[PDB]
């Protein structure tokens, strides 16, 4: 029990980093998808001049 | 009545150990899946706001 006690402590610390990086992860994804978009909106008007 | 007190908390005991090993994997996936979709959500959020920039522009 006490070592059911600490595992769960363990698994809960390295479940709440590993939530943390993939936020993290998702927010760099983000960023560079809506840099990347706006550069095709750019590159689309450029086109339309 | 120790000894049959004893018996009866070892016994809840190892239960509880099961049920909390298996709470545990069990909010270790449901905030894993949480944290997965709310990095989708993001996504989304990101892909349709560059969507809506682009065609206004």
């Amino acid at each position: 029990l006490a070592d059911a006690d600490a595992m769960h402590a363990k698994a809960l610390a390295d479940a709440k980093a590993e939530s943390e990086k993939v936020t993290e992860e998702a927010k760099q994804d983000s960023e560079r998808i809506a840099a990347q978009l706006s550069e095709q909106a750019g590159s689309e008007a450029e086109r339309i001049k | 009545a120790e000894r049959e007190a004893m018996l009866a908390k070892t016994a809840a005991d190892n239960r509880k150990s099961a049920e909390q090993v298996a709470a545990a994997q069990a909010d270790y996936e449901k905030e894993m899946a949480e944290a997965r979709a709310q990095a989708s959500a993001l996504r989304d959020e990101a892909r349709a706001a560059g969507r809506s920039v682009v065609d206004e522009k």
